[PDB]
RNA sequence: GUUAAUUCCGAUAACGAACGAGACUCUGGCAUGCUAACUAGUUACGCGACCCCGGUCGGCGUAACUUCUUAGAGGGACAAGUGGCGUUCAGCCACCCGAGAUUGAGCAAUAACAGGUCUGUGAUGCCCUUAGAUGUCCGGGGCUGCACGCGCGCUACACUGACUGGCUCAGCGUGUGCCUACCCUACGCCGGCAGGCGCGGGUAACCCGUUGAACCCCAUUCGUGAUGGGGAUCGGGGAUUGCAAUUAUUCCCCAUGAACGAGGAAUUCCCAGUAAGUGCGGGUCAUAAGCUUGCGUUGAUUAAGUCCCUGCCCUUUGUACACA
């Protein structure tokens, strides 16, 4: 009944498109839905030396990865959940469907 | 000898070696006709009072 | 009409320490004199009946924020560890003094090892705390 | 070179001149007491709070660092 | 009867302070404790000065309870110093005449601007090759 | 190397690009390390639009 | 009270070491070797003395009481961790070691290490840093 | 230093000389006008262009410009 | 999955997967004109598209 | 509400800035009156908003120097509060007035530069700056390694500088710089 | 002339342009207007506790809502307005209204250097070794060795201070690993301490955690004394990690208590939430920050200029150099 899907991604545009597409599917099937809740973004940050050897001006990079997690709540049987989730998913977004 | 107060009427420009003195022309504020050139240390606006100890000697003009 | 948050704390902890003095049923330990209250201290406390003061201050912190265990009380009572030549850092208080304080204030019925862990402050202790606060307010004005 | 041999305890002449001259000063701080009476700062604080206990001195402000005392009024 | 509830935030460096106004008598307290004992108490009049400027007849009809979170001590007291003033401005604008709002904005801004508009300065990031944002390590010639 | 670079240049501009660049750096043309460079067209070096206008290999 | 009393000892000679009597007791005792701020405070806490007193204020019977506590710590409830020469190599007994026994037991331990010809004894004998310090850049002062 | 570059200035001149009638001295209108007309990608560049357009329009309504 | 690995090292592990896989197919398919891969990772399916020039080869 | 008063004690009115060159550059009266010498700042963004800072805040900022004391501002507002208390005890008159007198006396009128030296006269703001630096420097050096506290080393430095008693370090080096500039013109 | 700028204006045999700069991307700020939220909260409501109707509660549950929190779409500032200075040009200065009237970084290029890295590589030519191995393993040692000189930093020289209690505040983060053996920790007992033994939470806005961080603030003790400053050196003991600490891995307790009294010649960095003080995360990590990389807090003096010194750049000039 109280299904809860979680969408992790590295991109922002694709993830907003996926979650908006899923709530459009839930609106078309006319379901009560909780809005797309945004978790705070994770910024994986690695600071390495640019130089392979040791000499130079001490120059550092700032490589960062961003992880965006948006999650949705729906109220439907499992068949509806499988039918909506099995369609329309962008290749970069990773999905986790929890039940309770 | 008197000290005497004088009102800045026009800033001229920076002077000195490192550019740390500002030559500024200034009018004596009891006889407002007489106006002279003077090198000033520090930050100046137009329209403030300098306390000249000697009204006589003059700065060089650039 | 008067609670402890209405009054200053700086003399409240002294008044509650004097209250616990004239009460005298907290059962201080034996090593109160010979102990140093942290690894980051240099000397023992200058005031000899400091145990009543730390008991009163622990009672007051358990009032303001319940469920503080021994590690949380060390976090409250930590400070600079001047490492001599190395730069200073944060260092916790002593665990044994906070444990004996919590066990004293559990022996006397003021705190309670409650569910979800930690020491909660009982209505008997809350009664004592804010009537001492009313005494402090009356003593000021 | 120069060194201060301040007094830790009162000689009776020093205690007498504290009873005479100290409540006639326009400012009484433990520093200026110790500066002109050649005593320790701790002894200065103790003697000044003792003189306040005798009740010849007003306190105008009190702090952890410096406590500041004045004389009584003349009126 | 009617809910004259005004939430108003006020921010310093990172410290934010949410003042809540409603109908009542003149009590003001932060975190559940009154203004006269908020250490560091050396800056007591830096909390008192909106009340000292406006007079307690302005704060008579309202009771203000604020929450404080973030930053350090001076940032928090500047945050509540801002938030009480902005909360009284928003309350007087939404529930009584705005002529009183205009006169209290006038008296507050001609005293000090920080009471209503926030200080937009935040801390600048450290860069590599230095111990701080601008300063660099000690260069060693030869 | 001259023949190969002008070949891939003419192929890549007839295939149609707003600009090209090839650099061949090594011990071509003698034991001393020399660099040859063959460019035409507009090029962007700075900013972000090197991330989505030029592709490098 | 704040006046100087009679029989004010300006100097005490205690454990054949001079004590400046005009400074505070918990730091007047610290002139003796083998006893610091912490040990002096705990000895003046075992001896029931108000710590506010100076060292010429207080009387001869209780200063002999203090020195008995100092030379016999375990007999007046001072713990074994509080002592400087815990679990001695020769006689295995916990003892606080003071101001002639201090350097005597110190040269005893050094002569033990030199006599067994161990590495630490060799480093004390050669006059080097014994605790594994980098001697490349520091310690230039005493060694010419 | 707040100096307008050549990409601001050439675009502003050709906007005024092709669309003189739509424009006036109001920054906030002719901002939307140049947004309506031209494909300016970034809004900071759009604001630069519209501001220099207002400045040249004051110059044109007060005198001739080269 | 009861191994339940965190998301931070999950995306890192997927990146290292694509890095090792890209260099592996680079050394394999360089004669074919290998340009890259895109992994369309479904749950319970995994398509992995190689993009190259000589697809018959 | 009227009656703006420093800490709780002293009135911003009954103040007399004597030398009229420092009217606009000493901020004490009727608009620059505040309860505390602590403010959020923004006085060092542009050039001449240094002057519109109240003069007790500039004294407070000029006090906290030499490394171990950088950015202890509530500390030095405590020092300045005690310093006003001591001079109100000694002189029995207005402490910010005697501060004003200390600055207008302590400020060097004529100094030297390189254009061997040539004497140039100071700016009024530069004079306020050098006076508020010199008298804090004298108070700090007179309080260093001394039983006498800084909270009234600043105070007796203020009364000596306002008296022009020449036992003040600020007055002494004021006359020193005016002497050097008198010889070098 | 002007600008941060070959940035523009303007003279003008040039006119139209491209790269660089700038624009762009990430970031800080501002929205009581939008989107939303039991992994964030507020306000009410009802119980519960306590104090004398009311006050407090991070004590407990639910009716609205999104101000605070989170992060998406938008918007928002451009020298736009005014007044001067300036062909009235480019622009500069001041001020109003204003969240801001220069936030900070990333990317960065015709070219060069015989600058560095063959010790990052299953990137690599050539040479050398290749079985008594320069391959590889195992055991021990060294990389720390100390008459000296130099560089990066930490602690300090104290009273603006130290000590001991008291009060009260953060933001970055990270956290159970393919091989791979090692995670952050609450809470409860023992012990002075380092720590030890128990059950629990956490693959994380869910648990540590409301990260009760320091400096700071309040109250004692001290008293110009190498003193309670300073904590080097050194002795004795007690714990943890690891297969193993001796040349002391680290941590703890007691004692010992050195120079150091503000640093010559010389010299480093920096202009606004900046310098400086202060602590906290990350990397390295079995043990672990006197380092580096980030984060917050307390938070200034001075300056809004110049070519004087040191750098480099442009123009002109000279050349018998052009592998310059
Ligand atoms: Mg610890
Ligand atoms: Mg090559
Ligand atoms: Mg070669
Ligand atoms: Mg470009
Ligand atoms: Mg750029
Ligand atoms: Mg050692
Ligand atoms: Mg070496
Ligand atoms: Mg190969
Ligand atoms: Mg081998
Ligand atoms: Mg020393
Ligand atoms: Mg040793
Ligand atoms: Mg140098
Ligand atoms: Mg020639």
């Amino acid at each position: 009944h109280r299904i809860r899907i979680t969408l992790t991604s590295r991109n922002v545009k694709s993830l907003e498109k996926v979650c908006a597409d899923l709530i459009r599917g839930a609106k078309e099937k006319n379901l009560k839905v909780k809005g797309p809740v945004r978790m705070p973004t994770k910024t994986l940050r690695i600071t390495t030396r640019k130089t392979p050897c040791g000499e130079g001006s001490k120059t550092w990079d700032r490589f960062q990865m961003r992880i965006h997690k948006r999650l949705i709540d729906l109220h439907s049987p499992s068949e509806i959940v499988k039918q909506i989730t099995s369609i329309s998913i962008e290749p970069g977004v990773e999905v986790e469907v929890t039940i309770a | 000898q008197p000290i005497k107060l004088a009102r800045v009427t026009k800033v001229l420009g920076r002077t000195g070696s490192q550019g740390q003195c500002t030559q500024v022309r200034v009018e004596f504020m009891d006889d407002t006709s007489r106006s002279i050139i003077r090198n000033v240390k520090g930050p100046v606006r137009e329209g403030d009072v300098l306390t000249l100890l000697e009204s006589e000697r003059e700065a060089r003009r650039l | 009409g008067v609670t402890v948050k209405d009054v200053n704390q700086q003399e409240f902890v002294r008044a509650l320490a004097a209250f616990l003095k004239k009460s005298g049923k907290l059962k201080v330990p034996e090593w109160v004199d010979t102990v140093k209250l942290a690894k980051h201290k240099e000397l023992a406390p200058y005031d000899e009946n400091w145990f009543y003061t730390r008991a009163a201050s622990t009672a007051r912190h358990l009032y303001l924020r319940g469920g503080a265990g021994v590690g949380s009380m060390t976090k409250i009572y930590g400070g600079r560890q001047r490492n001599g030549v190395m730069p200073s850092h944060f260092s916790r208080g002593s665990k044994s003094v906070a444990r004996r304080v919590l066990q004293a204030l559990e022996g006397l019925k003021m705190v309670e090892k409650d569910q979800d862990g930690g020491r909660k402050l009982t209505p008997q202790g809350q009664r004592d705390l804010d009537r001492i606060a009313g005494q402090v307010a009356a003593a000021k004005k | 070179r120069d060194k201060l041999n301040n007094l830790v305890l009162f000689d009776k002449a020093t205690y007498d001149k504290l009873c005479k001259e100290v409540p006639n000063y326009k400012l009484i701080t433990p520093a200026v007491v110790s500066e002109r009476l050649k005593i320790r700062g701790s002894l200065a604080r103790a003697a000044l709070q003792e003189l306040l206990s005798k009740g010849l001195i007003k306190l105008v402000s009190k702090h952890r660092a410096q406590v500041i005392y004045t004389r009584n009024t003349k009126g | 009867g009617p809910l004259q509830s005004v939430q108003v935030f006020g921010r310093k460096k990172t410290a934010t302070a949410v003042a809540h106004c409603k109908r009542g008598n003149g009590l003001i307290k932060v975190n559940g404790r009154p203004l006269e004992m908020i250490e560091p108490r050396t800056l007591q009049y830096k909390l008192l000065e909106p009340v000292l400027l406006l007079g307690k007849e302005r704060f008579a009809g309202v009771d203000i309870r604020v929450r404080v979170k973030g930053g350090g001590h001076v940032a928090q007291i500047y945050a509540i110093r801002q938030s009480i003033s902005k909360a009284l401005v928003a309350y007087y604008q939404k529930y009584v005449d705005e002529a009183s709002k205009k006169e209290i904005k006038d008296i507050l801004i001609q005293y000090d601007r920080t009471l209503l508009v926030a200080d937009p300065r935040r801390c600048e990031s450290k860069k590599f090759g230095g111990p701080g944002a601008r300063a660099r390590y000690q260069k060693s010639y030869r | 190397v001259r023949r190969a670079c002008y070949g891939v240049l003419r192929f890549i501009m007839e295939s149609g690009a707003k600009g090209c660049e090839v650099v061949v750096s090594g011990k071509l043309r003698g034991q001393r390390a020399k660099s040859m460079k063959f460019v035409d067209g507009l090029m962007i070096h700075s900013g972000d639009p090197v991330n989505y206008y030029v592709d490098t290999a | 009270s704040l006046v100087i009393p009679e029989k004010f000892q300006h100097i005490l000679r205690v454990l054949n070491t001079n004590i400046d009597g005009r400074r505070k007791i918990a730091f007047a005792i610290t002139a003796i070797k083998g006893v610091g701020r912490r040990y002096a405070h705990v000895v003046l806490r075992k001896a029931d003395i108000d710590l506010t007193k100076r060292a010429g204020e207080l009387t001869e019977d209780e200063v002999e009481r203090v020195i008995t506590i100092m030379q016999n710590p375990r007999q007046y409830k001072i713990p074994d961790w509080f002592l400087n020469r815990q679990k001695d190599v020769k006689d295995g007994k916990y003892s606080q070691v003071l101001a002639n026994g201090l350097d005597n037991k110190l040269r005893e331990d050094l002569e033990r290490l030199k006599k067994i010809r161990a590495h630490r004894g060799l480093r004390h004998f050669w006059g080097l840093r014994v605790r594994g310090q980098h001697t490349k850049t520091t310690g230039r002062r005493g060694r010419t | 230093g707040r100096v307008r570059t050549k990409t601001v200035k050439k675009a502003a001149r050709v906007i005024i000389e092709k669309y003189y009638t739509r424009l006036g001295n109001d920054f906030h209108t002719n901002k939307r006008v140049c947004e309506e007309i031209a494909i300016i990608p970034s809004k900071k560049l759009r604001n630069k262009i519209a501001g220099y357009v207002t400045h040249l329009m004051k110059r044109i309504q007060r005198g001739p410009v080269r | 999955m009861a191994v339940q690995i965190s998301k931070k090292r999950k995306f890192v592990a997927d990146g290292i997967f694509k890095a090792e896989l890209n260099e592996f197919l680079t050394r394999e398919l360089a004669e074919d004109g290998y340009s890259g891969v895109e992994v369309r990772v479904t749950p319970t399916r995994t398509e992995i598209i190689i993009l190259a020039t000589r697809t018959q080869n | 509400t009227p009656d703006i008063k420093l800490f709780g004690k002293w009135s911003t009115d009954d103040v007399q800035i004597n030398d009229i060159s420092l009217q606009d550059y000493i901020a004490v009266k009727e608009k620059y009156a505040k309860y505390l010498p602590h403010s959020a700042g923004r006085y060092a963004a542009k050039r001449f908003r240094k002057a519109q800072c109240p003069i007790v805040e500039r004294l407070t900022n000029s006090m906290m120097m030499h490394g171990r004391n950088n950015g202890k501002k509530l500390m030095t507002v405590r020092i300045v509060k005690h310093a006003f208390e001591i001079i109100h005890l000694l002189t029995g008159e207005n402490p910010l007035q005697v501060l004003v007198n200390a600055i207008i006396n302590s400020g060097p009128r004529e100094d030297s530069t390189r254009i061997r030296r040539q004497a140039v006269d100071v700016s009024p703001l530069r004079r306020v700056n050098q006076a508020i630096w010199l008298l804090c420097t004298g108070a700090r050096e007179a309080a260093f390694r001394n039983i006498k506290t800084i909270a009234e080393c600043l105070a007796d430095e203020l009364i000596n500088a306002a008296k022009g008693s020449s036992n003040s370090y600020a007055i002494k080096k004021k006359d020193e710089l005016e002497r050097v500039a008198k010889s070098n013109r």
